[PDB]
RNA sequence: GAUAACCGCUGAAAGCAUCUAAGCGGGAAACCUCUUCCAAGACCAGGCUUCUCACCCUCUAGGAGGGAUAAGGCCCCCCG
RNA sequence: ACCUCGAUGUCGGCUCGUCGCAUCCUGGGGCUGGAGCAGGUCCCAAGGGUUGGGCUGUUCGCCCAUUAAAGCGGCACGCGAGCUGGGUUUAGAACGUCGUGAGACAGUUCGGUCUCUAUCCGCCGCGCGCGUCAGAAGCUUGAGGAAACCUGUCCCUAGU
């Protein structure tokens, strides 16, 4: 019989990352891998295995091209034309969180237990975070050579 | 690119300082700072010269390096002398005049018209029908410019408005 | 592929080695290894790298 | 504003030129001013 | 900056111009108020006063209010309500267990009420919304008053969320805007509003300084 | 406050010229706030004070079950 | 003729709206064979509004009097488990025509049963339980939703 995780077997770990000029779609992908926990070689689709993620200052998201006036963000109220419409440079202007936290929700699995692990993802804007009790371990994003 | 081949000069009046990327100009005008582009470098000759230099013979770089170079020859010329703009107020009724640093503008509406002067700019009044103004930053003057000029709409038929010195607007009336 | 990257290593190249090597097991032993031994895991990236080529782009 | 897909220099003098990926003719010859569009 | 104060509605009258003209005029009964706290950005995250008003006798009033009245160090009240400041310049004025009265208000300057619309009941479409009723006669078959119509039929099949109909009306906060003050007094905090304010004979209605022309 | 269309400045590629590719800007009932109401079931479930802040029993000492309390709440009464 | 003939109720009118912009006004610009007003045309713009009557079952359409306009369309030619049967669309009768004949005529004229106590979804409002980590009372900030968003005339500048 193959392996998988008991009850207190899991366990998690606490790492914080830096996102000054760091392209959104590969610290959002790469903090997707993390919060699942492909990492671990303990990894088992039907419970959560990955590890608690801090990233600091949302507000300093690099994207390529001109989709800072050129890109939308979408979302509609619940009535009838009650469709509204905002870009990522408005998007930042008020809420820099936001980016990064929809663009992370939108690549974890979009069942219950993927919103779950949405529940362990802690983001802010701002360089300071009141998580230092935790000893986050910080991590910078590498790739392997083949 | 072609005018970047040639070296700005620069007169013996001015102090020019530069750290990095950042360049600020020093002269008896006023003192006047800019950013360049990355790709390109810049360097000061021994002799009295300004050079610029692009990286490569790729498009930025050529298009960069005529801009930076008439850039920094304009900022230098103006520092040094400095920049006037003159305008003809043409019309009937018409009625300019300066009080402090703001200037009020009977331009033939109900309510008078009044303009704040940006920080860096002076204005001068010689006659009621022109006057001049006088300044460092071609920018500024330019802004100051286009600005005035939009007061009035184009008049066709009768030159009615305002214009620069040499500004030509053509001619044209109606039978009816 | 968790484990491989763990170890510093692709799942493609980590296959290929193993090909390459010569080793027949199977990736239900590998992944209770990777639970288990990574002293085994250890052995088993050296013997793959070690069986790994000079280029992996060459026309050969 | 003459907004059509095709603009040409009519005259001797109008000039084409490229803004915002819409490129349009300028002349001082005010007609002669258009965009494609 | 921006004033404000509570009040009571006891009637709704007119009173006379010195152009000689006639006007209504809601009588309100802006009655004595304590400020029983302060609000500061750093210690709360924004600026705002804390407003208590009427008498209770010691025994009617919950125990921790009475608590928290006696920390505050005023005697109880009946209702407690707050004023949102927007400036630091404006909170430094105001202090613990200060009272304030009717006559920081000068007469000629707008006024803002906020008040509880009466209880209407449950109440038709018609009567709600403003809809117009059909024929009550030409054949009509007991849809005199009812509305009727809703929408679309199997696209988008509903109703579309929002729509206007049935419900219960009123018993809610309302506010009325750019209003005029005609007279104020300092004997015993008496307030004048000329127009009609909402709400009901000795109900509760607060008065702010008008936001919109002020 | 940022924008559609539009109008500009210094400006090269291309000794000129050019509202633009570097940059600096003006520009509308559209857009975001400003006005009013709902709103912490907003699951990151938010924040500041005030109040009672210790009496046990049982199973077996790992926790659990039951009882006796305060602040407070509910019932019930007259009613709006 | 691919779904519906062991049932998808049909035109108009009333009530009730919603959406797109190829925009009627209101808003901002370019050009003129735009002396000034008064225009013509093109662009951007869906925030708001968009008459009442006489005629006919009308849609449409003609006419009467204003306003800024009296928009174009989609939503089962919006909407009958919301209403009307005026016509289409049963059973009578009659006119004209066709058929020697019963009968017929997208020809006309008169009257002619419109059923359903809401299960779910959806919606408009109001309630019970539970958690927000000892237990309670207040005040709240507020992400996030909603409501509203229309406009005419006269006098001064200057009869310059
Ligand atoms: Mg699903
Ligand atoms: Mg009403
Ligand atoms: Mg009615
Ligand atoms: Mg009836
Ligand atoms: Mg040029
Ligand atoms: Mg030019
Ligand atoms: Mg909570
Ligand atoms: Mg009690
Ligand atoms: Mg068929
Ligand atoms: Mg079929
Ligand atoms: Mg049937
Ligand atoms: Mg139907
Ligand atoms: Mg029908
Ligand atoms: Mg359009
Ligand atoms: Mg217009
Ligand atoms: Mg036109
Ligand atoms: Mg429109
Ligand atoms: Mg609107
Ligand atoms: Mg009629
Ligand atoms: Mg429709
Ligand atoms: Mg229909
Ligand atoms: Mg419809
Ligand atoms: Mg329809
Ligand atoms: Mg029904
Ligand atoms: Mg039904
Ligand atoms: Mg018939
Ligand atoms: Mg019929
Ligand atoms: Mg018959
Ligand atoms: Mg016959
Ligand atoms: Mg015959
Ligand atoms: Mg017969
Ligand atoms: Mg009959
Ligand atoms: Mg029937
Ligand atoms: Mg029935
Ligand atoms: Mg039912
Ligand atoms: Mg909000
Ligand atoms: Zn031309």
């Amino acid at each position: 019989p193959t392996y998988t995780p008991k009850a207190g077997d899991t366990t998690r770990s606490w790492y914080v990352i830096d996102a000054s000029d760091v392209v959104l779609g590969r610290l959002a992908s790469a903090a997707a891998t993390l919060l699942r926990g492909k990492h671990k070689p303990t990894f088992t689709p039907n419970v959560d295995g990955g590890d608690f993620v801090i990233v600091i200052n949302a507000d300093k998201i690099a994207v390529s091209g001109d989709k800072l006036t050129k890109k939308f963000a979408y979302r509609h109220s619940g009535y009838p034309g009650g469709l509204r419409k905002r870009t990522i440079g408005e998007l930042l202007e008020k809420h820099p969180t936001r980016v990064v936290e929809n663009a992370i929700i939108g690549m974890l699995p979009h069942n219950k237990l993927g919103r779950q692990i949405q529940k362990k993802l802690k983001v802010y804007a701002g360089p300071d975070h009141p998580h230092a009790a935790q000893q986050p371990i910080p991590f910078e994003i590498k790739q392997v050579a083949q | 690119s072609r005018i970047g081949k040639q070296p700005v000069p620069v007169p013996s009046g001015v102090d020019v300082t530069i750290n990095g990327q950042n360049l600020s100009v020093k002269g008896p005008k006023g003192t006047l700072t800019l950013d360049v582009a990355e790709p390109i470098s810049v360097s000061r000759a021994e002799d009295g010269a300004i050079v610029v230099t692009r990286p490569d013979d790729e498009r930025r770089s050529r298009s960069l390096h005529g801009l930076s170079r008439t850039l920094i020859a304009n900022l230098v010329t103006g520092v040094t002398e400095g920049y006037t703009q003159k305008m003809e107020i043409f019309g009937v009724g018409y009625r300019v005049q300066l009080k402090g640093q703001n200037l009020e503008f009977a331009l033939g509406y109900s309510h008078p018209v009044l303009i704040e002067a940006p920080e860096g700019i002076t204005f001068a009044v010689e006659s009621p029908t022109k006057f001049s103004v006088s300044g460092i930053d071609k920018q500024k003057v330019g802004q100051i410019s286009a600005v005035i000029r939009r007061l009035r709409r184009p008049d066709p038929y009768k030159g009615k408005g305002v214009r620069y010195e040499g500004e030509q607007i053509r001619r044209k009336v109606g039978k009816t | 592929n968790a484990a491989a990257r763990a170890n510093d290593i692709t799942y493609n190249r980590l296959i290929q080695g193993l090909k390459a090597a010569g080793v027949e097991v199977d990736r239900k032993n590998l992944a209770e290894l990777a639970v288990s031994d990574p002293a085994a895991f250890t052995a088993l990236v050296d013997v793959a790298r070690a069986a790994l080529p000079e280029d992996v782009n060459a026309p050969s | 504003m003459k907004v059509n897909p095709s603009v040409k220099p009519i005259c001797d003098k109008c000039r084409v030129i490229r803004r915002h990926g819409r490129v349009m003719v300028i002349c001082s010859d005010p007609r002669h001013k258009q965009r494609q569009g | 900056a921006r004033k404000g104060i509570l009040g009571t509605k006891l009637g709704m009258t007119q009173v006379f111009d010195e152009n000689n003209k006639v006007v209504p005029v809601t009588v309100v009964k802006a009655g004595p108020n304590v400020v029983t706290r302060i609000r500061t950005t750093e210690r709360d995250g924004y600026s705002a006063v804390q407003l208590a008003y009427g008498e209770i006798s010691p025994r009617k009033v919950i125990k921790p209010v009475a608590g928290q009245f006696a920390a505050a160090g005023v005697n109880p009240r009946r209702h407690v309500a707050e004023l949102r400041l927007d400036d630091e310049a404006a909170v430094a004025e105001y202090e613990v267990g200060q009272e304030l009265t009717a006559e920081i208000f000068s007469d000629g300057a707008y006024v803002d009420v906020t008040g509880t619309s009466k209880g209407k009941g449950f109440a038709g479409t018609m009567k709600r919304h403003g809809f117009r009723g059909q024929g009550a006669a030409h054949g009509a078959q007991a849809v005199h008053r009812r509305p009727g119509s809703i929408g679309g039929c199997a696209t988008p099949g509903r109703v579309f969320k929002g729509t206007r109909m049935s419900g219960r009306m009123g018993n809610d906060r309302v506010t009325t805007q750019n209003l005029k003050v005609h007279k104020v007094d300092a004997e015993n905090g008496v307030l004048l509003i000329k127009g009609a304010i909402p709400g009901r004979n000795g109900g509760l209605v607060v008065v702010r300084s008008a936001i919109k022309r002020g």
